């Protein structure tokens, strides 16, 4: 995809012309074309909102499980 | 339904090909490859990929498009030789 | 463009764009050097299938000297020649590229060195 040409087909010079940046250099692509990164992020920054924290065992008394409206205002 | 105004209008999105005919050079770069390419045969861009505007000059320019055109073909029948080749 | 749908004189025109854009970046004249010694190559093909002075590879040796005015560097100089040796055709070009890296780089310890390695290159021992 990133080098498949048919001149590659059709050896008609020695060399290609070779861009800098890779696929493997960047993430890659987002899309697959035959027989995830993303999602692992999503679940990594979810897991950092979490109410189970550092301390957790030296909290005395646990915070509430879930609040009224008219008690949090 | 009628749509107006009636003029018809060119698409958003120029396809390169059309857009490189519009540049032209300053650079002592382009300079010297243009003087180059000039004094001998070769065109600067392309007669089928790149439209112009809608006697005997024109005849022979019709007949190097002919030619172009013709080349186009033997690469890809040239091209399509290997693939079955790889195929088998 | 070039490998996919062969144009050659497409390409120039994105490369030529592309220098005007940065003027100063080594990695745009190395690979532009490079297409037009490609396209020499594709056009001797073509005549022993079936003008003179491209097929020589004068088209790319006048990029060679305008890169090399912009660019006063011995290390790029240097970096021209190992494309120009990777293409067989056209010696004198290597060539022409090869004496001037001495005369034109001096004082500098890399042409030095190049010109050395160079030469390196029972009783075979």
């Amino acid at each position: 995809f990133l080098n498949s040409t048919k001149a590659k087909l059709l050896k008609l010079t020695s060399s290609s012309i070779d861009p800098g940046l890779s696929i493997k250099q960047l993430g890659g692509l987002y899309i697959n074309f035959n027989a995830t990164q993303i999602k692992e992020k999503k679940k990594n920054e979810l897991l950092q909102k979490a109410v189970i924290t550092p301390d957790f065992e030296k909290n005395h008394c646990v915070p509430p499980y879930s609040e009224s409206k008219y008690q949090l205002q | 339904q009628l749509v107006f105004p009636l003029e018809k209008e060119e698409p958003a999105i120029a396809p390169i090909e059309h857009v490189l005919s519009g540049w032209k050079a300053r650079t002592p770069l382009e300079q010297e490859i243009f003087n180059l390419l000039h004094k001998n045969k070769q065109p600067v861009t392309d007669p089928l990929l790149t439209p112009v505007e809608k006697l005997e000059e024109a005849k022979m320019r019709r007949a190097e498009l002919q030619r172009a055109r013709a080349l186009q073909s033997y690469y890809e029948a040239k091209a399509r030789r290997e693939k079955k080749i790889k195929s088998k | 463009e070039m490998e996919d749908r062969l144009s050659s004189e497409s390409a120039r025109q994105l490369f030529l764009r592309a220098l005007r854009f940065h003027p100063e970046c080594p990695k745009l004249y190395k690979e532009y050097f490079r297409m037009e010694l490609m396209h020499a190559e594709k056009l001797r093909k073509e005549k022993e299938e079936f003008s003179e002075e491209i097929l020589k590879g004068e088209l790319a040796w006048i990029i060679y000297k305008n890169s090399v005015s912009i660019i006063k560097g011995a290390e790029f100089h240097v970096s021209l020649l190992s494309i120009a040796q990777l293409f067989d055709f056209a010696k004198d070009l290597q060539k022409e590229i090869y004496d001037d890296l001495q005369a034109l780089h001096t004082d500098d310890p890399l042409t030095w060195d190049y010109v050395a390695r160079r030469e390196l290159e029972q009783a075979k021992a």
